[PDB]
């Protein structure tokens, strides 16, 4: 009953902003979240359904996830629009929604009310902001199309809407099929990544901050519901792993490079989808989105309209701490030991090699092998000269909570016997 | 001469970082940014995959 | 128990980085040098201290720690030589911290006895190096490290699913080496994984096709020389490929044998030969180190437990004294300010006792009996002829080409002309070169009392390729 | 263990003068060496009058450390300590006003020892540290006065061929090993005689060791080394010439005679050589 909270806490404020300044709108947003938060966390192993809602692990763990993520996002954005923080609460809600059902319709409920307010977050009005959105949307509701003629034929082969049906043979694997298609796309999988690039481009950093963490995060948690066959899978993980890097090393700019990046990181995590383990991928994307929020709550407080690979560099001199954890997190990105991105590319390589898929595997090792280029051009950039940069060095706010990312980072790489036992039912 | 020759290897393998990167870019270069070109290879990929899951 | 022997190093480095001040970091090595003597005597075996705690009980994985007799004089030569290299460091540049810490590291991948701790500590090995590398010289500093860091970690990665591979195939319970070994792989599926293991273990063996990243790292380094000391300490490889690539896939090495044979004598001609054509230290010395693993890979791939047991004894030695040399040449660019070969040659008539030391540290490089590199070179040529004949024969047509390289630098850079006279010897030093030149005696003069321990694995895991 | 003393002295002498060295007046290296080469050459005649010596000595797993003195090892002894006195106070008088006194006495401290340890051999490992042993000492010396290149390339030369004769040297050691196991004169000898095996590799296994000597006796082709030796002093000339570095290579021959002896081709080739 923590929806409950967001649709409440969502509808109080809907009107309660045209009464409330940005401001009181914003700390009661940041309430209301870290309350969800905490209700997830008195929650941990108290299962509860109604209908086509269903809390299980995933939920919890992705649910958790959105919400931090929001949280922090939230953190950064001062605009004196109140709309700027509805949005996000419903996002939130959206995507809560998304992972705690298994009905295919509710499924695409859920999606179309967590894409919505993402199409309008990005725009700081700049013209490529509008180019991005319109891209975005249109490929967006192409996704919608497949995924619902994907449910449709879901339908077509058992007398439910609701996953866990024993499926049929070609049909089932057409409605799967179609079925993925969109849900990868919100996964940034490939051949469906085109448009990850361009709106992580055009879109103001603090915003592609909370996508990278959420997007990513209730999109997987979609996908492990999902009875994905491998083969389809071995296709999306190599072609996205291996262009994901590949043209990722030819990119200038920091954000379309972390885009590609992210790409990479959808088809490393795909791996988990050969055993559905729903305990490593919480994990990983624990890690990943700890990670990526870090990185893009400092691009923030660097550039968010766009952010040049130079502009990272020289940031230790700037600030001793955005720079450690700016190059902590390159290297969990890159899955280095013994950070705690080593340990869930393990986990997902394990349950892949279990699954008995080698090439696939081989493939992506010998790419994120590839990918240490860009990552260690990142990283250790931050010991650089400063370039011409604009530069603005944030509020004690982010700077605690990017030391706070960071250091559960590594920790988690150290020591992973600590949450990890509980990710199952939470003993 | 052999001095030559390991100068000539290394060269090697910085050719193949050289291929890697040429054919990162030509993979980029498939980003054009006209919506009509993601759509096409959108539905292209889909199609395939779907083809595969059989 | 082992645990803190490794550790210590570790937190010294962490005090040296975060904490001050430089001078303290030199007496963390020497208690380090210490406590890794003492865990050296009283040995009884592998179980001497051991040690076993849960990381990913799901997973299987444990902290899994002990001192074998391979890995008590391995502890015993790491911590001497990280030692030397902080008391006459004089890098000086805040950065001792890191060598402490890949020296903590290196103990505990010695101290590995669950294959997952051992990759864990072989890919995380990867920071220190590349961090004293880049920030600390150099003008190529980030291509090299480029290079050598996408060598490794183009190895390492497949290894992974190699060792995914090796426990899952074989019905292991955990990642432990004990169960792994109690479960060997069949025909068809050792194959794979020891390529894996082959070409991750060979490109940092290294060998010849693949020792590509061996000279731009060692250039670019500190010039003192201490992440070029350290690095050489990097060079583990052989040592997986007896204790871990071998064993736990015999199947398809039986095949490899040959190749294997013939890339580690071609390495050791190559170096050693090549050398010569080498007009400044840093190349010198990187292929001298090639030449020296090239040896070594052939006495562990001969089979032979006599051509196994001096391979390690090789490789240990080799380290040491090539970090030796490393930190000497350091020390003479600091008081001269160039490393090349032919300029400032009248240094031996300066230098009163540098010279000897230098010529000390060369003598036991080209293998001179009465120092330690000379055991483990005739034990590999004896298991090597035994294993193939014409491999060992041209493989050692190489103290030939030793003497010649070794001989030609010393006198180009010591013996000749005087030119304006150069600083003799520091107080460091001082101790430096007594501990340096006691050690080469004492581990050269009774390779009888150390390598005993060495033996029992040595001829054990060589009957393991008989029937 | 009185036998290793002899080898012990001119060990302490030699990090004497080498390590401190110049602290010490101009004679007093030479009555240092000289003093040792006596005690040693004392000590010896007065062990092998006494009908023999051995010592066995923990080493290499199977491969232990051997000293075996005898009829054939105190005449080489006795001949070595006597001239190498000769030549000490030969050596006293010669070097005059000349800087390396210590340096000169302790290199000749180490090339009588490591000669001893050379021919007081029951395992050819330890003929084989001897043997590269003195490649060094003699390297040293013919380099003593170290300012001239004229007089480096010699020793250079020098050791660059006593490394291909001591290569040699191994190989037939790892054939001598391969084949018995053993590698020690005394137990291969009484193991040789019988039932000789592949002959082709016991004609082999001389055959390298003769290339050895030949190395160290500076035989052909590698008999160019030996005349640039001129560049050492005198009284090193006369040590490496006359007394030691020579004596090694038919030495070689007389231990092996058991097996050069059955070896007709062999032999013979010997002969040829010798006369070439």
């Amino acid at each position: 009953m923590t929806l409950a909270i967001l649709a409440v806490f969502s509808v109080a404020l809907t009107l309660l902003g045209f009464v409330l300044p940005p401001q009181g709108v914003k700390r009661a947003t940041l309430l209301g979240l870290a309350l969800a938060l905490a209700s997830l966390l008195l929650t941990w192993g108290k299962p509860f359904a109604f209908g086509p809602y269903a809390v299980d692990g995933v939920s919890q763990v992705f649910t958790l996830l959105a919400l931090l993520g929001a949280l922090w996002t939230v953190g950064l954005v001062r605009s004196g629009r109140f709309e700027f923080y509805l949005l996000v609460l419903y996002a939130a809600l959206g995507m809560h929604l998304l992972a705690s059902t298994r009905h295919l319709l509710l499924m695409l409920v859920a999606l179309e009310a967590l894409s919505l307010p993402l199409y309008a977050l990005a725009t700081w009005r700049r013209g490529q902001g509008l180019e991005a959105a319109l891209k975005y949307f249109l490929l967006g509701a192409l996704a919608a199309a497949f995924f619902l003629y994907g449910a449709a034929l879901f339908y077509g082969a058992t007398g439910s809407l609701v996953l866990g049906a024993p499926g049929e043979g070609p049909l089932y694997a057409l409605a799967l099929g179609l079925l993925l298609v969109g849900l990868g796309f919100k996964a940034a999988l490939a051949p469906f990544h085109f448009w990850t690039p361009d709106v992580y481009q055009g879109s103001p950093t603090p915003v592609v901050l909370f996508m990278a963490t959420s997007v990513k995060a209730a999109a997987f948690a979609a996908l492990l519901r999902v009875a994905a066959p491998p083969e389809a899978l071995a296709l999306l993980v190599a072609l996205s792993v291996v262009v994901g890097n590949l043209a990722a090393l030819a990119q200038k700019e920091a954000k379309r490079l972390l885009a590609y990046s992210s790409i990479a990181h959808a088809g490393y995590m795909a791996l988990a989808l050969y055993t559905g383990n729903a305990q490593a991928l919480g994990f990983y994307l624990l890690t990943y989105v700890l990670a990526t929020g870090l990185a893009f709550a400092v691009l923030s407080q660097i550039s968010p309209d766009r952010v040049p690979l130079e502009a990272l560099r020289g940031l230790y001199r700037k600030d001793p701490l955005l720079g450690l954890a700016f190059l902590v997190a390159m290297l969990s990105l890159l899955g280095l030991p013994p950070l705690a991105g080593f340990w869930g590319k393990y986990l997902a390589f394990a349950e892949a090699a279990r699954a008995g898929a080698w090439g696939v595997l081989v493939l992506a090792l010998v790419t994120s092998a590839v990918s240490a280029y860009y990552y260690l051009g990142l990283g250790l950039a931050v010991f650089a000269r400063p370039e011409e940069t604009p530069f603005r060095p944030g509020p004690p706010w982010a700077r605690a909570a990017v030391v706070a990312a960071g250091v559960l980072l590594l920790a988690l790489g150290l020591l992973p016997g600590l949450v990890l036992p509980a990710l199952a039912a939470g003993g | 001469a052999l001095f030559y020759g390991d100068r000539g290897l290394l060269s090697g393998y910085f050719g193949l970082g050289g291929a890697a990167r040429s054919l990162g870019q030509g993979l980029a270069r498939l980003q054009t940014g006209y919506l009509r070109v993601y759509a096409l290879l959108f539905v292209l990929g889909a199609l395939l995959l779907l083809g595969v899951m059989r | 128990m082992v645990v803190l022997a490794v550790l210590l190093p570790v937190v010294f480095g962490a005090l040296l980085l975060l904490g001050l001040p430089r001078a303290l970091g030199v007496l963390g090595a020497g208690l380090s040098f210490l406590l890794n003597l003492y865990l050296f005597l009283t040995h009884p075996g592998g179980v001497a201290h051991a040690f076993q705690a849960p990381l990913l009980p799901g997973a299987g994985v444990y902290w899994a720690f002990g001192l074998d007799g391979l890995s008590a004089l391995f502890f015993l030569t790491i911590a001497l030589t990280v030692f030397l290299g902080a008391l006459v460091a004089r890098v000086e540049g805040r950065f001792l911290g890191l060598a402490l810490l890949m020296e903590g590291l290196l103990l505990g991948l010695f101290a590995a006895r669950d294959l997952l701790v051992f990759y864990v500590f072989f890919e995380a090995a990867l920071i220190p190096a590349l961090l004293m590398l880049y920030l600390y010289g150099g003008e190529g500093r980030t291509r090299a490290l480029y290079t050598f860091v996408l060598f490794t970690l183009v190895g390492s990665l497949p290894m992974l699913a190699a060792v995914l591979g090796a426990r899952l195939l074989s019905g292991s319970p955990t990642f432990l080496l004990e169960d792994l070994l109690a479960h060997p792989l069949q025909e068809e599926a050792a194959f794979w994984v020891f390529l894996g293991f082959a070409l991750a273990f060979a490109i940092k063996t290294p060998l010849f096709p693949l020792h590509a990243w061996l000279p731009p790292f060692h250039q670019e380094n500190h010039p003192s020389g201490l992440a070029d000391a350290l690095g050489t300490l990097y060079k583990v490889g052989v040592f997986a490929f007896f204790r871990f690539a071998i064993p736990l896939a015999p199947e398809g090495f039986a095949q490899a044998q040959g190749l294997l044979l013939f890339l580690a004598a071609l390495s050791a001609l190559y170096g050693a030969w090549v050398a010569f054509a080498a007009k400044d230290f840093k190349t010198l010395l990187a292929y001298a180190g090639l030449s020296h693993m090239g040896v070594a890979a052939l006495g562990v791939f001969s089979g032979t437990p006599e051509g196994a047991m001096g391979g390690l004894y090789l490789l240990a030695a080799s380290g040491v004294y090539t970090g030796g040399l490393f930190l000497l040449a350091g020390r003479l660019y600091e008081r001269t300010g160039t490393l090349e070969i032919g300029r400032y040659r009248g240094l031996a008539q300066s230098a009163p006792g540098l010279a000897a030391l230098a010529l000390i540290l060369f003598l036991a490089m080209v293998g001179l009996p009465g120092l330690s590199g000379f055991p483990g070179e005739f034990l590999t040529l004896l298991g090597a002829y035994k294993a193939s004949p014409w491999l060992a024969a041209l493989a050692f047509l190489s103290v030939i080409a030793s003497a010649a390289y070794a001989l030609t630098a010393f006198q180009k850079t010591f013996w000749e002309e005087g030119g304006s006279g150069v600083k003799d010897l520091a107080g460091a030093e001082w101790g430096f070169a007594l501990l340096s030149v006691l050690a080469l005696l004492l581990m050269g003069v009774f390779p009888g009392y150390f390598a005993r321990g060495l033996h029992p694995l040595a001829e054990a895991f060589a009957k393991l390729l008989g029937g | 263990m009185a036998l290793l003393g002899t080898i012990l002295l001119p060990l302490l002498g030699f990090a004497l003068l080498g390590l401190f060295g110049k602290r010490m007046r101009e004679p007093l290296p030479g009555v240092l060496a000289s003093g040792l080469v006596l005690a040693s050459f004392l000590l010896g005649a007065g062990l092998l009058l006494s009908g023999g010596a051995r010592f066995q000595a923990e080493w290499l797993p199977g491969i232990p450390f051997s000293l075996l003195l005898d009829n054939l090892s105190g005449f080489m002894l006795l001949i070595v300590t006597g001239v190498g006195f000769l030549i000490h106070v030969y050596a006293i008088g010669y070097m005059g006003g000349d800087p390396g006194y210590s340096r000169f006495f302790a290199y000749f401290n180490l090339f009588i020892a490591m000669m001893l340890t050379l021919v007081l051999a029951d395992s050819y490992p330890v003929m084989f540290i001897g043997w590269e042993g003195v490649g060094l000492a003699s390297f040293l010396l013919i380099g003593f006065w170290y300012k001239n290149p004229q007089y480096a390339d010699s020793a250079r030369k020098a050791f660059i061929v006593n490394r291909i004769g001591d290569l040699g040297f191994m190989l037939g050691m790892a054939i001598l090993w391969a084949l018995y196991g053993t590698l020690s004169i005394s137990e291969l000898k009484e193991a040789m005689e019988g039932p000789l095996k592949n002959p082709d590799l016991l004609a082999l296994a001389g055959l390298l060791l003769f290339l050895g000597a030949v190395g160290k006796s500076a035989q052909i082709p590698l008999m160019v080394w030996l005349p640039d030796a001129m560049a050492g002093p005198t009284p090193v000339s006369a040590l490496i010439h006359a007394a030691t570095m020579v004596t090694a290579g038919v030495y070689l021959i007389a231990r092996s005679s058991f097996l050069y002896s059955v070896l007709p081709d062999v032999s013979y080739a010997i002969a040829v050589v010798g006369l070439l």
